[PDB]
């Protein structure tokens, strides 16, 4: 059952039968070859992906799945501030409540509706026997249960260690099976000394089990709109992407152009980064850091573009306190940093890493 | 027996046994509470010096102040509030002066309001904490000058301003009676009354010569607002309580803190705030020691309490350290605060019986002056 | 007490220099002026930047990284100075360097020294 | 060595608390921080105003008066600190109080306290 | 033996009275500034305001001070003409606004007479290095360290009295100045780097190779003799690298251990705040040096080892018979050597030759840790 | 000798011989009975002295001869202070070189020249017996020798204890004689720890032998013209008043405005006060020092007058350091200061008083 369920989940993440014209599968924007996410080439590059009708880009890069699962579900703690939840913007609660919207979102996968989404399950005799003996009977017949099972089955499947193994260097390491490089070792000590570890690890201060180099936050650090991507999208010039304040249910204007921290994990192999997929390199989005510290003219400008970084999207709730930090990562250090990441690439993925060096 | 450091320990291996995690961040004071202390560190005439806010009760410190050249520390009675009159200068202790009075959040302790006092006018002196006063209202803030001649400064605290000198005749210290009226001790042995209306010459009412030319007032006499009483120790343990409540002066009967045998021992007040008054308890305490007619600023290592309607010993405590400052908290079942100069520490002691129950040290280099709110 | 000795974590009392946490602390520590083992006192700001340590911790067997950080904004405190230097190096190795004054980040441009907290960011390796 | 006991003036160590013009200083000995017995150290000023005490001086049995003064517009020097009090009365006789920082005349308006120096200007009475 | 300043002071004081000798009130001149003058910095671990204190080695007396602001950098001029901090300031105490500034001063009257905002508070501030702020050699210009945002220096003019530019260097910490114009520091990777700078324009940054592991640790407190070019620089192991910049470029000179293999197999290592001192006229090394633990070492030593520089040769081991934190020697012929103590707050000063105590000054402030001597000869 | 010779200088002073009309002698203006000052009436008041012709009015107010043979003789001393000298302004060196001076000036004795002093000299039998035993046979028949012989005799005489007798309560206080009253020593207390022990006494530190209560310096304290004196002195009203600078051969600009720190001995009976007679109380004279320290609205009026104290006739050179103490004179403190400064009234005229 806890097997059978991601076993059904499996299944399903691979089927394009999910999809309007079959063409698309949870798998086609989620490659398992390439961390879960989109190697596909859209009009905006690979910063946002194309759905079923091979025609429609969204407005987000799509996210690695991996390490989604030690997510917590969205919630607001205390101090007032927001944590967790799926998607950028936070808008999905968690992987279940994720799971049912690319299959019906017409800018990806673009099935009508529960009811199309269902009599796909139908015509597929393993469906029906893998969904009868997990949720009874006719599960199949009813489109919201059938809706609702397959979004679980999916949610189980992302939660398998096939998503989230730990066994990058980086767990290696802290199991002391082996010992970083030296630069590894640098690129470990500034991530923890510099304002990185106060956004990019899970815990304030003690040590987490399954680290996943995020603490589920929101916050807006100032990136600009991603021109092409957004005109991919045909979102318009006037739009702007409010990030969490998206999500329905947020209303405090403080909360426009926050985004939720990503994990770290696999982060090398994933480009281009941030939520629109404006950076390509990773290096280019840790300089990104030194535009709130450096005062050298080099570190208001995008070395990708040879132009500033831009206008920030969204220029109020900067997280400023923590951008601000009065230090700039030297070169020695963004060296360090980048190799440090790197140690955070699940096993199956360091292949990938020759391409990206 | 576990003390302050071992609890946090215990505390802290405990939050990294369960996997705990928490937000390192400022942390605001403990409400103000009867239990506060502050102990002012004048530093020996350092250019700057610190306030230490202790929390009496567990014996910490809870928090800080900085202040400039021998600042003025007072506390509003309520607990709403700190403030201080200060010195600073554009260059350490050269240079440009600037006297400012800056009113801090008592949880925060971040300064709410930093008001300058035009023309560098604040008395620069060993403290004395009648020398800087509130009002009873707390909207004010009155502050002495001695050069070029005696005057008194008005600080509004709600309008966040200076507002002016008030010329006096030759007298010293500050005690506020009401929003427009405080008394001052003059050099003819009277008490000044003085009433300041928004502008004009204040008008001014001298009591009675209270004193013989040749009977020495201390420069500490403790001042409870709340009960109006002016208690004043003269150098051989005579002491003189004026009730100042009704706005005007009654000399009450004059007391004696040392026996007229004690005297001829040579028994003496010394010292620094030689005096402490619990009000509800309507009690003085007196450091006391045996010294030399001129050893007058020494510590003494003994307190004597007297009732202050009967002038009975109600106490002797031999305090077991060198003592140069008392106060007292002015809750029920009172603290003894006893703060040694030379040991830099604050003895925390029970005002009954004279146990020492905690201390804390470390208080800066010389600290002299401690103050505490009266809140009930 | 022998100032030349080793130093010897005990995990018991964390106002006294051998604290097992201190182990690279250069300074006042906190909990002596009113903040705590990983808070600041009222009043001061507490810095982002910080140097690290690796510290034993005699109560479990493990070493942790301690990333130090300043509250700024006061005059030292003069309460419960220390000064450890296990693993410490020289400036020019700054992540591991304690004299400097790591007020960077503090809230209103703090730069001037207060005291110093303890929190663990880590496990060492 | 007894705070308390009666002071020994001696006429023969400037440097010491119980030198019999120090009868009522109240601070530091400008001697310690590069003054001298009666002038003040490089950098400060004079105040002219003065606090005044009637010593004894045990050489000659004879009674002088010290008129204070104070050398202004350092921090205090923190050497050979000294506070005797013979003579001493309280601020409402400011001639003779020495608590009170005696800068008054001093130079660019030098108001903090560095050291006192110990003059005779007469014979008493 | 011998009769104490007080007395001599007390003796004078009466023979005047005696003699009906009048004397006009005043502010003492200090006495010229000579080979014996040693300055002591006392950062009061940290305090928002500091003293140095003027002191004669000779007389072992406090001949004046200097108040200073928060961890100020002291510098003497080595030909005795000036003194300088540059310090830093509040508004309100150790909070409000901050203002770093330059001061000199006259080294006689002790007044400043020149007081140089530096724009923007750009100091290091960090516990007192002698070598983050650093006099040309003709004593016009001043340079300070700064570390934040990145490594920089920052050129102030004490003849015209004016900040003048920051400079952008590499990861590199110190400052060696070797000509009106140029400074080494030392890099993260283990070289050295020499700063070349002008007006305006790019600094010219050349590094030299590598001269020490990544494992071998250098000391904050190296002496560096400017007059002689000498930068040394011990290991935490008490290996000495000896850089000579007197050539304007770096000759990396024969390393020297100050102490044998039995005494490191014994726990011999040097520590404490400066832990060396160099005799120019002599080409001795001094080492603060004890027995202690790998990580010990800031605490202070009670052993002096005086080596020969080209030789490595020891010449003495002085048990210096105090907590001793710094050392430093006078420049003239037959040097004191000055043994600063933070703990007891006393220089005490000792005949270099024989390690003997002579005198001491106590009562130097709250946590003195620096001294400073000008090499005038 | 030194007896013989003070007893022809105390038969000179009483002399009017000595004035053109002889209606005038040393002791018309510098009266014994007034503290050798001059009690008459003028056109200015006692602000100044009239000359022996009947009209012609001084500038200055007219000094006692009291303890002005302690004054050394002008000399600058090594820290570049003038010091010493007599008249107001230091013109003359010493008592010597002063006393031919009235002899000779238009405004006072009015003797054409040193011989028509001679003449009146040989007139007096009893005078060339005098001279003649202590300066030798002929002195009176030689103008020169009989006028500097004259002024020497004048200069011993003015060098007596009669002089100078040191016997005021002061000093027999200071002798452990008598006690100063709770006032009188509260205002030698002020008196000592205020700006005017700055300059009112003669040594910086120690004990002085012989106190007149004057360092013997210079000192502009900012003084504004005397009205009517000035009127009186027929000097014009364009005339301004150098002090020190007028003494021929100083030259230092920074002296103009700078007079003698008169000797405060018999201070209470010597009214008019300032080199200018300008306060006739002593009181008046001891609030003018409140106008550099006070900042209450009358610190700024002479209460002589009712109006500002004025200008001062010399705006440079004030004594600012010293004058501006910070600190202010109370009521208590200036009633202090009479009382110690009548102390200072010598035996003979402590029924002046009142
Ligand atoms: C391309 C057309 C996609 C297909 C097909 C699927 N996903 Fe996706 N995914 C896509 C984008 C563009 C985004 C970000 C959109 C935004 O508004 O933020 C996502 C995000 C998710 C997430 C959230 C991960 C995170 O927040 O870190 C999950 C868990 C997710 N996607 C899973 C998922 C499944 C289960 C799919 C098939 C049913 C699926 N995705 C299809 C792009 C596309
Ligand atoms: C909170 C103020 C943060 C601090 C400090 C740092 N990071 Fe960050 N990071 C943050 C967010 C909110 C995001 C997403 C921003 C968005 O709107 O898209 C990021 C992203 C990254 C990425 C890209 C990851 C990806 O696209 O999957 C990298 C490589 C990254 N951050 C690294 C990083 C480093 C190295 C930092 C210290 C220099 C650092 N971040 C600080 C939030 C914050
Ligand atoms: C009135 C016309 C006078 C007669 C006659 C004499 N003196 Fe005089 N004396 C007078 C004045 C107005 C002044 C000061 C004028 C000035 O220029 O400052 C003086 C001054 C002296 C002094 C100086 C005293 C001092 O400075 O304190 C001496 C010693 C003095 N006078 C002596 C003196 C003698 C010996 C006379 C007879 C020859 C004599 N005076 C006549 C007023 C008048
Ligand atoms: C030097 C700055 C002085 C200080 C301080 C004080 N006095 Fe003075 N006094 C001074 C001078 C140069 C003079 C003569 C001024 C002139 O131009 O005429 C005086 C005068 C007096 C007098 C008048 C004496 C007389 O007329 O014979 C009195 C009574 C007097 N001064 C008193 C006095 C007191 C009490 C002071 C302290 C408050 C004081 N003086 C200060 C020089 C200086
Ligand atoms: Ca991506
Ligand atoms: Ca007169
Ligand atoms: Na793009
Ligand atoms: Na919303």
């Amino acid at each position: 059952a806890d097997d059978a369920l991601a076993a059904l989940g499996a299944q399903l993440f691979v089927d394009p039968a999910l999809s309007r014209n079959a063409t698309q599968s949870c798998a086609t924007c989620h490659d398992p070859a390439r961390a879960f996410t989109d190697p596909r080439e859209g009009k905006a590059g690979l910063a946002v992906s194309v759905g079923d009708d091979g025609q429609s880009h969204g407005d987000r890069n799509t996210p690695t799945l991996g390490y989604a699962a030690l997510v917590p579900a969205f919630h607001r703690d205390a101090n007032g501030k927001y944590k967790g939840g799926q998607f950028w913007d936070g808008r999905a609660d968690d992987l279940k409540q994720q799971a049912g919207q690319p299959m019906l979102n017409p800018v990806e996968m673009a099935m009508p509706d529960r009811a199309a989404v269902a009599a796909r399950l139908r015509d597929d005799p393993a469906y029906r026997t893998g969904f009868e003996a997990l949720f009874g009977k006719g599960v199949l017949d009813d489109p919201e249960r059938a809706f609702d099972a397959a979004a679980e089955a999916l949610a189980a499947y992302q939660a398998t260690g096939e998503f989230s193994p730990f066994d990058s260097k980086y767990d290696r390491v802290m199991r002391g099976e082996e010992k970083f490089t030296p630069l590894e070792e640098f690129g470990y000590t500034v991530f923890i000394t510099w304002n990185c570890r106060l956004c990019h690890m899970q815990r304030k201060q003690g040590v987490a089990e399954r680290e996943t180099f995020t603490n589920f936050e929101y916050h807006n650090i100032g990136l600009p709109v991603n021109e092409t991507a957004r005109e991919a999208s045909g979102l318009g010039a006037d739009h702007v992407d409010h990030g969490l304040l998206a999500r329905p249910g947020i209303e405090d204007p403080a909360q426009s152009g926050r985004f939720k921290v990503p994990s770290l994990r696999n982060v090398a192999v994933t480009g281009p980064y941030m939520h629109n997929g404006v950076f390509t390199d990773l290096r280019t989005a840790i300089l990104f850091y030194n535009k709130y510290t450096s005062r050298r003219p080099e570190a208001k400008i995008n070395p990708e573009t040879g132009a500033p970084w831009g206008e920030p999207e969204v220029a109020r709730n900067l997280s400023l306190a923590e951008l601000q930090s009065g230090l700039m990562l030297d070169d020695g250090r963004v060296d360090a940093l980048v190799a440090f990441l790197e140690t955070l690439t699940d096993r199956r993925y360091e292949p990938l890493l020759e391409e990206s060096r | 027996q576990e003390t302050q450091g071992q609890a946090a320990a215990r505390a802290a291996a405990a939050d990294l046994a369960a996997g705990q995690d928490d937000e390192p961040r400022i942390l605001e004071a403990p409400a103000p509470d009867a239990r506060r202390v502050y102990v002012n560190d004048p530093a020996h005439f350092a250019a700057v010096t610190q306030q230490f806010v202790i929390d009496g009760e567990a014996g910490r410190v809870i928090g800080m102040i900085d202040g400039g050249f021998l600042p003025n520390p007072v506390v509003a009675d309520d607990g709403s509030f700190i403030a201080h009159a200060s010195t600073v200068f554009s260059r350490i202790a050269r240079g440009e002066r600037t006297d400012y009075v800056e009113v801090f959040d008592p949880v925060t302790l971040l300064p709410t309001a930093d008001i300058e006092l035009p023309d560098a006018p604040r008395f620069l002196v060993g403290t004395y904490p009648w020398m800087t006063s509130l009002t009873p209202d707390g909207k004010t803030l009155l502050f002495y000058q001695f050069s070029p001649a005696p005057a008194v400064g008005v600080v509004d605290l709600e309008g966040k301003a200076f507002k002016r000198m008030l010329d006096v005749p030759d007298c010293y210290h500050i005690f506020p009676t009401a929003p427009d009226t405080f008394f001052m001790h003059c050099r003819d042995g009277s008490l000044a009354k003085v009433a300041f209306g928004t502008e004009g010459t204040p008008e001014i009412t001298h009591t009675e010569v209270f004193h013989p030319e040749d009977e020495f007032l201390i420069n500490h006499p403790a001042y409870s607002q709340k009960a109006g009483r002016l208690v004043w120790p003269t150098y051989t343990g005579k002491i003189h309580q004026i009730d100042l409540s009704s706005g005007d002066a009654k000399f009450l009967p004059a007391v004696e803190a040392l026996t007229e045998a004690e005297r001829a021992d040579g028994w003496r007040p010394g010292g620094w705030q030689q005096v402490a008054y619990h009000r509800a308890l309507d009690r003085i305490y007196l450091l006391v020691d045996q010294r030399d007619e001129w050893r007058h600023k020494t510590a003494s290592r003994f307190v004597v309490v007297l009732d202050a309607k009967t002038g009975e010993r109600l106490a002797k405590f031999e305090m077991g350290h060198e003592i140069d400052s008392i106060n007292v908290s002015q809750d029920e079942k009172p603290l003894l605060y006893a703060l040694s100069t030379g040991d830099k520490t604050l003895y925390i002691h029970d005002a009954e019986s004279g146990e020492e129950l905690r201390s804390v040290n470390q208080l800066g280099h010389g600290p002299q002056v401690i103050t505490t709110a009266d809140m009930g | 007490t022998d100032p030349r000795a080793k130093w010897v974590p005990q995990d018991n009392d964390i106002q006294a220099c051998d604290y097992w946490r201190h182990c690279s602390i250069d300074g006042n520590i906190c909990d002596c002026s009113g903040g705590s083992l990983t808070n600041c006192p009222p009043g001061t700001k507490l810095a982002t930047a910080s140097w690290v340590a690796s510290c034993y911790n005699p109560t479990d067997g493990q070493s942790y990284l301690i990333a130090y950080r300043d509250c700024c904004g006061y005059n030292v405190s003069g309460r419960c100075p220390c000064l450890n230097t296990e693993g410490e190096l020289p400036v020019y190795r700054p992540e591991f360097a304690n004299d400097i004054i790591w007020c960077f980040g503090a809230e209103d441009d703090a730069m001037t020294y207060h005291c110093t907290i303890s929190p663990i960011v880590g496990k060492a390796s």
